[PDB]
């Protein structure tokens, strides 16, 4: 029903001033059904609400996998409980066939997916109390990125309090466990943020899971990069991306709401990082508050758009756009800068070789046609390039001569695009003072923040 | 040692 | 606010690159200085 | 018998007292509420179905039916209370024009346009109070958008081989329908919703030059079409646009205060351009401190002063923030500036001294002076957008950038550390005038839409 008050009404006010003049009187008017358009995730704390039944019915399951020693008898019997489960679910308005959908799963992976998953030999070994167990580790493992059709059970969905559980264990014990665990660190952390969007909540949980896996993630580029160990950069990005846009949009509500969340700006900055060069985030950042657009780190992503930005930028279905810096110069002295925030570099070393492309690609504009092959230490200094091996592997990869193993014939540098038609692209590369950094801090610590 | 231009390449 | 009201029925200099600023005489007195300098 | 009289207006085309603006009609829906008091919703829709002349329309029929619950059930006392009659109306008045064939759709044109201001500025003010009523921002406003999106949608040109030349009330309507919607989405923050909008206009025209359209309608749209372009950071093509809608206001205080919202537009993207107005024409649309504020910004980048450009935007940055005009100008400002300040190097080094080599080093002295105070430097140990991109010390980047722009004729030498311009004394010739230059390289969507 419509909401109906004193105070509301009186502050919303009347549609004209003296109704009574026009020969309007007072009727007290009976309460009607709140419009389809005004219904409206939770962004506050509520306490842990479980069924008996179905606390019951998870504990007998616990049982069950504590007794039973075999795995396919262990499976086979969780998996008839869990049809007659869904069914008292349903019947209770706890699942549907709107609801408020509340997860009670205690564990860090559901009981009936521990045993699913022991059928399926799809549990990893950080999930085994031993390598050679048979049974996945109810204090280990963790629940896999869902990929199904009926609705998700309470049992199947861990609350925000064991979600933040979750990642404390995560950050705790398996971050040193990369970059092996890049695979299993990935699908559980999507698996952690869909636990949220199955329950619709947007509280304080959720927000300090969002930022701490997006740290992972930025952690994890690097990782796996340094190390040349082949992930897919892509699906890496992909989701990075997608829990900063769950953070602007939880940030946003929280602001309607009066709220603030102390973390803000610090993935704000991150955020105008994923996309480096949409117009879109310099959009958005500007209607922000002044202590949002004026802080550091905020201030410290915004000079990295600024000297990023390229008139010559050469890709399919990108406009390109007027005056643009250019200043591959500044964004190696930034770089190197001690305040630079390590995490943050770690998401700038993605642009490494676009922006070294060009640097090369604009200063050979500048040569005339006589000009000698510009030497590889004037080239090395100036686009940061790790070693005399890196520089020399850049020039093959966009056929740029080379003259005596140690120059570069910037003239002979054909293509217009850091992207080639048939070609992968080239492997992705860093920044030897960030790897410095790091190994001077802690995973945990950067995490933590 | 003159100024070539590269109007061309530029644009 | 920057949404119209209703209302139902040269403005540039043709040329700046052809006046005294303080900046500039301070870049030229640089200019000349660099100059005897060198 | 007030209802039966409302209806029999209705069911033929007669709409003088269906709108929602009780300043109008409040004193026909006050007898209307009196008498109507007592029938229930099911004897309102008999009063609507078994009304003599009554079109045999769904829509049509709900459309009366929602006004009769409206009359009956409104509260003058409360818009809050009266809101869900209200805006369950408004949406049922808006399906009645869907049907290009509708019954009285023509009749009812002037009522959607009349109902349609009436809601927008509504909803306006119950988003205001969304903490209140618990409805995320723009719920309201976003609704109504929603609404006359679907009515957008709808509209389609006649064919190509029409047998008259009439124009129907959705085809004069059209720019209309268009400007309301993309204010709407202005008003929102989702500008970028304005691209559609955008893109499905002319297709739906059946008016074949642009320039056909009410002349208003048409500075509005080019005002709303300049600043989508511009908040994807085109600025050729928002200035096109912006300079082009001003011309034509130029040809109410109403009025005067729309040149000004273009003009708070079309100074800074003309500016990035390297354009400059000519303060004398905009004294009626802009304040003193206004053309003064502009001027010392016009000053700071005609002679090429990075750091005066940095502390103007400094000390504008809250309004400059508030247009989405900070971002875009610290951005593309700087290498118009950094032009005019090689500029007047090469006029004394190259036209005057003859000298058509310039050393890095001469350029650092001169970009020291320029830039001054970096993030690096002592007295400003924390980075800001206002320090933290220019630097004396790039100074090879400064002159590849501005030559990769066309800005500037010359070759780079970087192992001799000097920069080579032509052998000249027309500066013209080493430094090509800024708007043509960047025009050539950056064409822009032309002014005739179509």
């Amino acid at each position: 029903y419509m909401i109906n008050d004193a105070k509301t009404i009186q502050l919303v006010g009347p549609l004209i001033s003296s109704p009574d003049n026009l020969g309007f009187q007072k009727r007290s008017h009976k309460a009607r059904e709140l419009p389809r358009f005004l219904i409206n995730p939770q962004l506050e704390k509520r306490a842990f609400v479980q069924d008996p039944w179905d606390k019951a019915n998870q504990e007998k399951m616990i049982s069950l996998e504590e007794s039973i020693d075999d795995l396919n008898e262990l499976y086979e019997t969780l998996k008839k409980m869990r049809n007659t489960e869904r069914s008292i679910m349903e019947e209770k308005g706890l699942v549907d066939k709107a609801i408020v959908f509340q997860g009670t799963c205690l564990d860090m992976c559901p009981t009936f997916e521990r045993s699913r998953r022991n059928v399926e030999y799809t549990v990893y070994s950080y999930e085994k109390n031993q390598p050679n167990d048979k049974k996945a580790s109810r204090t280990k493992a963790l629940k896999v990125f869902a990929r199904p059709a009926a609705p998700p059970l309470p049992s199947d969905v861990r609350p925000p309090h064991i979600l933040v559980k979750t990642l404390d264990y995560i950050v705790d014990n398996l971050l040193t466990t990369l970059p092996e665990s890049e695979g299993f660190l990935w699908d559980r952390m999507r698996s952690i943020r869909q636990d949220f969007t199955y329950q619709n909540y947007s509280g304080p949980e959720a927000v300090d899971c969002n930022e701490r896996i997006v740290r992972i993630h930025l952690l994890i580029l690097h990782i796996m990069v340094k190390s040349n160990v082949e992930f897919s950069l892509q699906q890496e990005l992909e989701q990075l991306h997608k829990s900063l846009i769950t953070l602007s949009e939880i940030y946003d509500d929280v602001r309607s709401s009066g709220g603030t969340c102390p973390n803000e700006a610090e993935f704000r900055a991150y955020a105008l990082l994923s996309k480096i060069r949409d117009p879109q985030y310099d959009e958005n950042i500007q209607r922000l508050p002044k202590h949002i657009f004026q802080d550091k780190l905020v201030q410290m992503a915004l000079c990295f758009r600024r000297v990023i930005s390229n008139s010559a930028y050469t890709e399919r279905g990108f406009v390109k756009t007027e005056n643009c810096l250019n200043f591959y110069a500044r964004f190696f002295q930034l770089m190197q800068s001690p305040s630079l925030p390590l995490l943050m570099g770690f998401f700038l070393q993605m642009h490494l070789t676009d922006i070294r492309f060009y640097a090369l690609r604009a200063l050979s504009h500048t040569l005339n046609k006589k000009h000698k092959p510009i030497p590889f230490i004037y080239l090395e200094n100036m686009l940061l390039f790790n070693n005399r091996q890196e520089i020399i592997e850049f020039c093959n990869y966009y056929s740029i001569e080379i003259i005596n193993g140690d120059a570069a014939d910037l003239k002979t540098l054909q293509h217009y695009s850091h992207k080639l038609s048939e070609t992968q692209p080239l492997k992705k590369t860093y920044l030897t003072c960030l790897e410095r950094r790091l190994q001077k801090t802690t995973y945990k610590g950067l995490i933590n923040g | 040692l003159e100024y070539s231009d590269n109007e061309q390449e530029i644009q | 606010d920057d949404e119209f009201e209703d209302f139902p029925i040269n403005i540039w200099e043709e040329n700046w690159d052809d006046v005294d600023d303080d900046f500039t005489n301070e870049l030229k007195a640089e200019l000349d200085r660099y100059k005897r300098e060198n | 018998d007030m209802a039966n009289q409302l209806l029999d207006e209705l069911a033929h085309g007669n709409f003088s007292h269906l709108t929602l603006n009780l300043s109008q009609n409040g004193r026909e829906i006050a007898i209307l509420q009196k008498q109507l008091t007592g029938f229930d919703d099911k004897q309102l829709e008999t009063f609507v179905e078994q009304h003599p002349a009554m079109p045999n329309d769904t829509r049509f029929k709900i459309m009366c039916t929602s006004f009769l619950n409206y009359a009956r059930d409104v509260d003058p006392w409360s818009a809050w209370s009266s809101s869900d009659l209200i805006f369950e109306f408004y949406q049922c008045l808006i399906n009645c024009l869907i049907n290009d064939n509708a019954p009285h759709i023509e009749m009812l044109i002037p009522v959607a346009t009349r109902e349609t201001e009436f809601i927008i500025n509504l909803a306006g003010k119950l988003d205001s109070f969304h903490l209140q009523l618990h409805t995320r921002s723009h719920q309201f406003l976003s609704h109504i958008s929603s609404i006359l999106s679907r009515l957008f949608n709808s509209i389609k040109p006649p064919r190509g081989n029409a047998s008259s030349t009439n124009i129907p009330g959705k085809q004069r309507i059209l720019l209309y329908l268009v400007n309301k919607l993309n204010n709407i989405y202005f008003r929102i923050e989702s500008p970028q919703l304005c691209s559609n909008i955008f893109k499905n206009f002319q297709p739906k025209s059946m008016l074949a030059h642009f320039n056909e359209y009410q002349l208003d309608q048409q500075i509005e749209y080019r005002y709303l079409l300049g600043r989508y372009y511009l908040l994807n950071s085109q600025v050729h093509n928002a200035f096109v646009q912006f300079n082009e809608a001003f011309q034509s206001l130029l040809n109410n205080q109403a009025i005067t205060r729309n040149g000004t919202r273009i003009l708070n537009y079309m100074i800074p993207t003309g500016l990035i351009l390297g354009k400059m107005v000519k303060w004398g024409p905009l004294r009626p649309f802009l304040s003193q401190e206004t053309i003064d504020n502009w001027s010392v910004l016009y000053k700071h980048v005609r002679y090429g002063n990075i750091q005066g450009v940095s502390l103007w935007l400094r000390q504008n940055e809250r309004h400059l923030c508030a247009r989405q005009l900070l971002i875009v100008l610290l951005e593309k400002l700087p290498m118009v500036t950094y032009r005019n300040l090689i500029k007047t190097v090469i006029k004394s080094w190259t036209t005057e001294w003859g000298q058509n080599k310039l050393p890095y080093s001469l350029i650092e002295r001169v970009l020291q002076l320029s830039i001054g105070p970096t993030f690096e430097d002592p007295g400003a140990q924390e980075i800001t957008i206002y320090n933290g991109i220019h630097s004396p010390k790039n100074v090879e980047n400064v002159l590849v950038t501005l030559i990769n722009l066309g800005l500037l004729r010359a070759n780079c030498f970087p192992q001799l550390q000097l920069c080579v311009v032509k052998k000249t004394t027309m500066i013209q010739e080493i430094v090509p005038p800024v708007n043509e230059r960047i025009t050539k390289m950056f064409p822009a969507h032309s002014h005739v839409l179509w």
